């Protein structure tokens, strides 16, 4: 405790002193216009999805979204949004086959690290599906921690 | 994140023997010891009672750092007294003694 | 089918698919909770 | 040390607590013992958690937290295999003990989930460990939480045995009084004063067992510390005696480790 | 948000005192400073456990899920 330095009591750490929850929140919406091209959500495959993240995807229910209490960490994707090969002009989708599923998901950022807490399905004013996923993890003092 | 586990406080992980003797070149008759996993809850019962030797020349312990469980202890004897052999008197009285409490508490409890 | 998810303001179960519309069956909401998977969390307690 | 040496007098004692006058022993097994008690005497504790179904308010590792702290009886504990010893996968009823917990809001009043409410599904065969600890006169031991009357709580856990180094939730001794040298003949302390410290400093209960030094007194340089007064708790998992005993055989063990091992040395050397 | 079980500072289980201390305020009506001490929490560094707790649970279990 030499300068604004503090020696805490470890024991008292392991029995909760000053332990905290931390959440966060992501989110995606459905798509735009469907001009000969739409978005949606649906758990990506492997050899059938062209730009797949380096991440991983098999923690991922058929829409592509992940139950509340399964855990996940790092990179693992937890929004399976998918949106169609845009190769041509217009940007739009083409006529193509298991490259055609090309997808735009969502990851937690690369630090975080947890649990699934709760997970909203809506629509907004415009009649787009929309989700919103909540995360959590326990923070426990540390020797880099601010008091 | 990069905190260390608890278990390494008292477990020997591998390659790691509980006890670690080497001598000094510092003085004769002297000796280093190095406690793997061990602290001076210990450690401070072994110098108390090598001070107790009127054989023993020198005897002191350090913990150089609190991140590992480790503690270091030396040993300086009078010509002829092995420091090795003082430390393993040292344990033996430590433990007559800690017999006796065991016993003396017992009796004491059951009256 | 398959319980997809749980109306909000009403412990109701609505297990609707894809196309089906996120209104709720029995309120009119838009909100849709995941519920909880069916694998078991461990947690260590320490 | 050779045997003749600590004199364990009691003066208080109860389930949970023993009030000691510990003289004729070295300063340094004075506190090793104290410390010893601390963190070095294996108990049994929820070290796992399964949450099967959580409906509650409390997030799910909040509550394993708190399950975690819950004192088990721990009185057989030197009957169960340590964790990291036991060669069985996972665990085992040699090694572990598992309790479950479920409850529901049956009422539309607040329902509470009490320690009480632990269930023992593992084969305890026959040893006295895993039963929740109440020490509470109304029988509901400790408040693990609230539930309204929708909700749900159903989980699984694995208490395992372990030593307070490895978190503190395995210790039992609670709190430990230590004091010696009542009268402050030692000098071991200068006391602080803006006036008279004589008058300032509160006057230790423990003085009464000894005599007050005089003026004309000079400094006794000879005199070592000897008689320490200690008071040791337990948190109920071990009878307040089991937790000295204990901790000094614990003790005689981490000697005859070391012991052991200058032995393995010597047998190794040629 | 629920009483920590044991003691911060010493392990001491004051999860099963909470109940029977409200009683002490409410059906005895003692002051809380002789509650702590009926409850057998001698030292500061427990008192302060229960003496500064807030009971936040009682308001989460008003929302109905
Ligand atoms: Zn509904
Ligand atoms: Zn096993
Ligand atoms: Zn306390």
């Amino acid at each position: 405790n030499q300068e604004d330095s503090m020696i805490m009591n470890q024991s008292s750490i392991d029995r909760g002193l000053f332990r905290s929850l931390f959440f966060r929140s992501y989110m995606d919406q459905e798509k735009k216009y469907g001009m000969s091209i739409t978005e949606t959500f649906e758990k990506p495959q492997r050899t059938n999805t062209l730009r797949m993240k380096h991440g991983t995807y098999d923690k991922l229910d058929d829409d592509g979204l992940i139950a509340p209490g399964v855990r996940v960490s790092g990179e693992d994707v937890i929004i399976g949004k998918t949106t169609p090969i845009s190769p041509d002009e217009e940007e739009l989708g083409q006529r193509t086959a298991y490259h055609s599923k090309r997808d735009a998901s969502t990851p937690l950022r690369s630090t975080e690290n947890g649990i699934v807490d709760q997970v909203l399905v809506t629509t907004n004013q415009d009649g787009l599906k929309f989700v919103k996923v909540r995360v959590r993890t326990t923070k426990i003092p540390q020797i880099g921690d601010k008091f | 994140m990069n905190a260390p586990d608890r278990f390494e406080l008292f477990l020997l992980g591998e390659g790691e023997s509980k006890l670690k003797i080497d001598p000094d070149t510092k003085a004769p008759n002297a000796v280093v010891i190095t406690f793997e996993k061990e602290d001076h809850t210990l450690g401070n019962l072994i110098r108390a009672e090598l001070l107790n030797d009127r054989k023993v020349l020198f005897a002191a312990y350090k913990v150089e750092h609190p991140f590992f469980a480790r503690f270091k202890l030396r040993i300086q004897t009078t010509e002829g007294y092995d420091p090795k052999d003082a430390l393993k008197n040292a344990c033996n009285s430590i433990i007559n003694k800690l017999g006796a409490l065991k016993t003396n508490f017992e009796t004491e409890w059951n009256l | 089918a398959t319980l997809k998810y749980i109306c909000a303001e009403c412990s109701s179960k609505l297990s609707l698919s894809r196309t089906d519309a996120v209104r709720c069956k029995d309120c009119g909401h838009r909100i849709l909770l995941k519920a909880r998977t069916k694998r078991l969390v461990q947690f260590e307690a320490r | 040390m050779s045997e003749e040496g600590p004199q364990v007098k009691i003066r208080e004692a109860s389930k949970d607590n023993v009030d000691f006058i510990l003289s004729n022993v070295d300063l340094a097994m004075a506190n090793s013992l104290r410390r010893v008690m601390i963190a070095e005497i294996p108990t049994l504790a929820i070290d796992s958690v399964e949450v099967e179904t959580n409906t509650t308010v409390l997030a799910d590792e909040f509550i394993a937290h708190r399950l975690g702290l819950i004192p088990l009886q721990s009185m057989d504990i030197e009957q169960l295999e340590y964790s990291r010893d036991c060669f069985c996968e996972d665990h085992c009823d040699k090694c572990s003990v598992v309790l479950t917990l479920q409850a529901f809001g049956e009422s539309e009043s607040t329902t509470n989930v009490y320690s009480k409410d632990l269930v023992i599904v593992s084969n305890l065969m026959g040893r006295n460990i895993g039963h929740p600890i109440i020490q509470d006169k109304e029988g509901n031991g400790v408040l693990i939480c609230k539930l309204r009357k929708g909700q749900e709580l159903k989980l699984t856990c694995v208490a395992k045995k372990g030593i307070a180094k490895e978190h503190a939730k395995w210790g039992p001794a609670a709190a430990i009084e230590f004091e010696y040298d009542p009268w402050n003949k030692l000098k071991h302390t200068d006391y602080w004063y803006e006036q008279d410290s004589a008058k300032e400093w509160p006057q230790s209960k423990n003085c009464e067992y000894e005599d007050p030094p005089n003026e004309g007194d000079p400094f006794d340089y000879k005199a070592q510390a000897d008689t320490f007064y200690m008071n040791v708790e337990s948190v109920g998992s071990i009878p307040v005696d089991q937790v000295v005993v204990r901790g000094i055989d614990t003790l005689q063990k981490k000697v005859a480790s070391i012991l052991l091992a200058l032995t393995q040395m010597d047998q190794d050397k040629v | 948000m629920i009483v920590p079980v044991r003691c911060f500072s010493c392990g001491k289980v004051v999860g099963d005192k909470w109940e029977s201390y409200l009683n002490l305020l409410q059906e005895d009506e003692l002051d809380e400073g002789t509650a702590l001490s009926r409850l057998g929490l001698k030292r500061y560094c427990c008192r302060r456990m229960i003496l500064t707790h807030v009971d936040l649970i009682e308001k989460f279990l008003r929302y109905n899920p």
